[PDB]
């Protein structure tokens, strides 16, 4: 519970200025989805105060709180890996044209996996858990929090310029249950740690 | 090397390889002298072992090989290898006054000495190279994408200090660079398709597996097989 | 001054050598190390850490399809669903692993590896797997009755939904039939309600343990070669 | 003797190497330190001292007309009266000081600046001017009413002549829109008598502060190229 | 350099530039010889940086880097680099009797050498050379302004020592000169005006800004834009 | 042994040198220093007499 709003470490990292999380738009999983992906902090540059903090002023340092919980019956079946990856430039698929501005900078609606078997970028998902990442498997648990810290080489970056992290949300085992028509939500909840901005 | 492991990230990216080969002309004709910008994309080798991590910070150890070869008896020349920075002007021709720079460092070698040998330190702003950048260069939406600013090394021109002679020889320049001091930052997936370009990570994938794009490992007839 | 003499092996260059050279800029003072998270010492730290096996290494399985394996309510009581040929050398389901990849840029691995199955069918879903270790040059069991006289663990997914099979002790590039094999038999059917899915799924992972170790380094067979913008550098 | 072998860089002439070599005139005794006033150990010495900006960085401000900025009675009660755009690398109002023009010989540079404005009016010369420091990236202001969101002080120089405004650390090329702007507005209009002139002036300082860094160095763009007698030394 | 500033004035200014580029022909026939003042008024790089100060105390490191080139096989000559300080007589010619004086310091070095290199020590009979000098040389009003007379350095007079030959080569000899030991003091304006001689300090400016002599900085269009 | 690397420099004649050198005859053991009247250490001595 942070601020007003109500509902593992990244590396074993902990990150140590205004102090609750941004419940994004529920994305709807069916049968035939292959992924999602939201950019940090694109995905909250238009939203609030943090959106607010970002508009005026020009540089930006936090961390990432998320909380992707996925609401489904006992007779819902499937997995999903909530993976972050930090500095995730995609590749494009079949052209040599690197990503525009607008495959990439996709805002608060996030965007969709084109080929989530090579992560988008022609590496692996078999190995993407190499990164901070848990699972989602319904049989089991609902829910999954992931920390996210100040993961930069520069001490502090541009919010408008440069996404740092890649929040994931991939079905390895796809949606099941009988008649295949169900479809089951998840809700993503990000709120930022520390959010200390310079430049007013 | 001298460690215990042989997998510390030290013994596994310190290892000197062929980052470029150019050969080019000279004559007494008026490129007549090599340039180079310094990057590791060149060869997919060493890419794909330092696109494993994501930030990474090292020192360079640049290894300038020079043959030369006829069209008698090979000539002794001497060659300057000037470090151009980032933020500083590059020649654009073999005579210009910019080899002359007291402060574009050179080397002044010959092709009878043993290679010429400099170390390029961490010449980034930032604390560690971005190997993958998420985001655009420039303030404005023509930047490119995956392109850090702050990420370049320099650029290393590399001529002939003799004056311009009548006899026919290729000067073939081997660069040689070799990482030191590594330090790296969080590990990723190792690339299963093939590179398209050097400036992204654009993927197409072989036509058939293995490494295809809907198929990375090469099939077998059934799973119980 | 001092009487030197030129050994042989002087003027070499040797790629692998260990010395100091010139610094091309004294003075210029880099950007102090800054404390960014994650940092690898060690390419172990890597290996250990779990990743997919594709267990469903066929045709027809297109893209995502090979991660997993489905078992079925009309699948047989004691039929064969996978085998895991233990080759990491060979392209097989170990090759696009953590622990695969890095391994290909060495030439002698030897260790323990650390299989992980996890069962992804509904929460009503009940039945039992078997799965069996075969060490090296043994038989691979075709039958649920003879795959008893290896190492077998029986896996009633009802109640756990995660099984962790420790591979012994291998030492790898010692062999040069095969390195080792895990198949998994059905023991009982699936049984599933009427609402959930009749068709449940298998995943598949393995890392290394603490005892892994590589050596004799060489260059990865997976990468090789054109590059696009190859020539924009010079 | 003591066995040796020549490494790869050997004979080799790096221009920006530290060994020590031959004394040409071993016994030549230079004549001895004198102690002379003003030594400059270290070119941070004199990036700290206040020199004048070109706030008349236009046409038909001939020579020294460029260094002041005319304030009169007939300008307007809220009209913009200069900005400065904060460039070091860029040629604008900062590139001919102490600031600006030892900047240039490195590439990048990192710290605090310190602007001063001093009024060059009668003593009875009385008004408010209002200095705003913008922010990199942030919207330079055209009207007095839109510029009290950022960092902006009122200024009367009735009260005093000088006024120091210290600009934030900025850590220069991290950027490489514009890295700064430090504008100035009427508040009041321009109140002298009838003896005094209806045209006042201001001259604007700026020095480095103790924070400030340079590194990377490069040759400077300022200077570049015929000399006369050139070949007289051969 | 190894300081932790970067700015420190020995750190700013021993940096090695190429003060002195001259070939000269060499045939059976019968200048021959290479001579130069010692000075760093030649190159307005180095120049504008020593400018920035008023008195300056430095030792002075010269490497010669001597190419040769046709007009087979190049040949292995011997040359003789001779410092001729300010007080001694120079080499009128290069089989003149002044190339075997026991006093002025030569050096004997080859082509096939790495690159010879001495160090001159602080010449000047005052405590720092005079950058600037508001005065005459001579005691009449003959004398010349700006020029003191104990701030010259000396003569670099560099000859071929082997006999003439009837091959057609000729001989470029690169001067390197870093300072060392460098102690500054009264720092001065930067130049903004181009230079005009080396003599003196004299002024023209260009045509149009920037570094006009009524406008230094490049105009914009108003004020307030 | 020990890796070395040649400075610019080397195989260079100054004549104003001071290092030591090959004694082309060890051994000879030259007439030892008698005491012999009027020895000059500086020629500063010379330059004081009138």
């Amino acid at each position: 519970k942070l601020g007003n709003s109500a509902i593992c470490c990244a590396y074993g990292e902990w990150p140590n200025q205004p102090e609750r999380f941004y419940t994004l738009k529920s994305v709807k999983w069916e049968a035939g989805s292959t992924g999602w992906w939201w950019k940090l902090p694109d995905a909250l540059n238009n939203i609030g105060m943090f959106g607010q903090n970002v508009q005026h002023h020009y540089l930006y340092r936090s961390g990432f709180l998320i909380h992707v919980q996925c609401n489904a019956t006992r007779f819902h079946q499937g997995a999903l890996l909530v993976v972050a990856i930090p500095e995730h430039q995609r590749g494009a698929h079949n052209t040599n044209t690197s990503p525009g501005f607008d495959d990439i900078m996709k805002g608060e609606e996030g965007g969709t996996f084109n080929h989530p078997y090579v992560l988008d970028d022609g590496t692996s998902l078999a190995c993407a858990t190499i990164f901070p990442h848990q699972w989602i498997n319904l049989r089991t648990n609902n829910s999954a929090t992931i920390v996210l810290p100040w993961m930069n080489a520069a001490p502090m970056d541009f919010p408008l310029r440069h996404n740092q992290w890649t929040l994931a949300i991939i079905p390895v085992v796809p949606l099941g249950t009988r008649t295949m028509s169900s479809m089951v939500p998840i809700t993503v909840s990000i709120a930022p740690m520390c959010c200390e901005f310079n430049g007013l | 090397q001298h460690g215990v492991s042989e997998t510390l990230v030290e013994n596994f990216l310190s290892r000197a390889a062929l980052v470029s080969k150019r050969s080019f002309e000279y004559k007494d004709h008026t490129k007549n002298f090599f340039k180079w910008t310094i990057n590791t994309r060149s060869f997919v080798q060493l890419r794909r072992k330092l696109e494993l991590f994501t930030y990474l910070r090292f020192d360079a150890e640049i290894t300038i090989l020079t043959t030369v070869a006829v069209n008698m008896g090979l000539p002794n020349l001497t060659l300057q290898a000037m470090f151009v920075p980032t933020g500083a002007l590059t020649p654009e021709k073999q005579d210009s006054f910019h080899w002359q720079s007291g402060s574009n460092a050179s080397v002044f070698f010959k092709i009878s000495d043993p290679p010429a040998r400099m170390t390029i330190p961490f010449m980034c702003i930032n604390s560690a190279y971005s190997v993958f950048y998420d985001g655009f260069a420039g303030f404005e939406k023509s930047g490119l994408y995956g392109i850090n600013p702050a990420d370049t090394i320099g650029n290393l021109c590399v001529r002939i200090v003799n004056e311009h002679q009548p006899v026919g020889f290729t000067v073939t320049v081997r660069v040689y660079m070799k990482p030191k001091h590594i330090k790296a930052w969080a590990p990723r997936p190792p690339r299963t398709l093939p590179y398209m370009s050097i400036a992204n990570a654009n993927y197409k994938g072989k036509k058939r597996a293995p490494n295809a794009l809907n198929a990375i490992i090469g099939n077998r007839d059934s799973v119980k097989t | 001054g001092v009487p030197t003499y030129l050994l042989p092996g002087s003027g070499q260059f040797l790629t692998t050598d260990d010395h100091s050279s010139a610094p091309v800029l004294p003075c210029f003072n880099p950007t102090p190390e800054m404390h960014i998270p994650g940092q690898v010492r060690n390419m172990l730290e890597v290996v250990q850490v779990e990743s997919m096996m594709e267990i469903n290494n066929t045709e027809s399985a297109v893209g995502m399809e090979r991660l997993k394996v489905d078992i079925s309510a009309l699948t047989d009581v004691d039929q064969l669903l996978f085998n895991i040929p233990l080759d990491i050398q060979l392209d097989g389901p170990l090759r696009n692993t953590l622990v695969g990849n890095i391994s290909r840029y060495y030439t002698h691995w030897s260790g323990s590896l650390e299989m992980t199955f996890m069962f992804c069918g509904s929460f009503m879903a009940t039945g039992k797997l078997i799965l069996c270790y075969t060490p090296p040059g043994g038989s691979c069991p075709t039958t649920r009755e003879t795959a008893m006289l290896g190492t077998h663990i029986v896996w009633d997914f009802g109640l756990q939904s995660s099984v962790t099979l420790i591979i012994p002790w291998i030492s790898g590039s010692h062999y040069r039939a095969n390195v080792g094999y895990v198949t998994c038999f059905m023991q009982t059917n699936l049984i599933v309600p009427s609402e959930s899915s009749d068709t449940c799924s298998l995943i598949g992972f393995i890392a290394a343990k603490d005892d892994f170790s590589l050596r004799l380094m060489r260059d990865s067979p997976d990468i090789g070669q054109h590059l696009h913008a190859a020539e924009a550098a010079y």
